[PDB]
């Protein structure tokens, strides 16, 4: 599926992931196309952060959903 | 990396996002994660408000954007005091 990760500057990056993908995997995908180190990444959905352990399925993220990226 | 400027949109993006977690916050439920990332958004709001003042200080007579700069800063200030009266107490 395709999701949208919005940065604070308003930039948008669409990642091709699966409901199985773990939060750690989404951060690694971002690093591959953006180059941002997973360490400096912090994803948000519905006012909550996302832990690498949990998966997209855990937080109930559907297709075309939109996550929020926040650098440190 | 050095310092830089932030757009009005980004300013509102930071504000709305903090005005998102503050609502989805619970001293009991909310873990350390939510709490930690909330301090980052707050520190970033703190930092943006400062760069806006730097912009303001370099404003010229009859500037056409001073109003917006200050308005944005007000918003940053209003959401920064929310992370105060809530996360702390006052």
């Amino acid at each position: 599926m395709q999701i949208f990760v919005k940065t604070l500057t308003g930039k948008t990056i669409t990642l091709e992931v699966e409901p199985s993908d773990t939060i750690e995997n989404v951060k690694a995908k971002i690093q591959d196309k953006e180059g941002i180190p997973p360490d400096q990444q912090r994803l948000i959905f519905a006012g909550k952060q996302l832990e690498d352990g949990r998966t997209l399925s855990d937080y109930n993220i559907q297709k075309e959903s939109t996550l929020h990226l926040v650098l440190r | 990396v050095t310092k830089r400027l932030h757009t009005l949109e980004e300013v509102n993006n930071n504000v709305r996002l903090l005005s998102e977690m503050l609502l989805h916050y619970s001293q009991e439920d909310s873990s350390d994660g939510d709490r930690e990332l909330m301090k980052e958004l707050f520190d970033q709001c703190e930092n943006k408000r400062r760069t806006l003042f730097k912009l303001a200080s370099e404003t010229e007579d009859n500037d056409n954007s001073l109003g917006d700069i200050l308005q944005a800063s007000d918003n940053l200030s209003r959401v920064i005091n929310s992370y105060k009266t809530i996360i702390e107490g006052q």
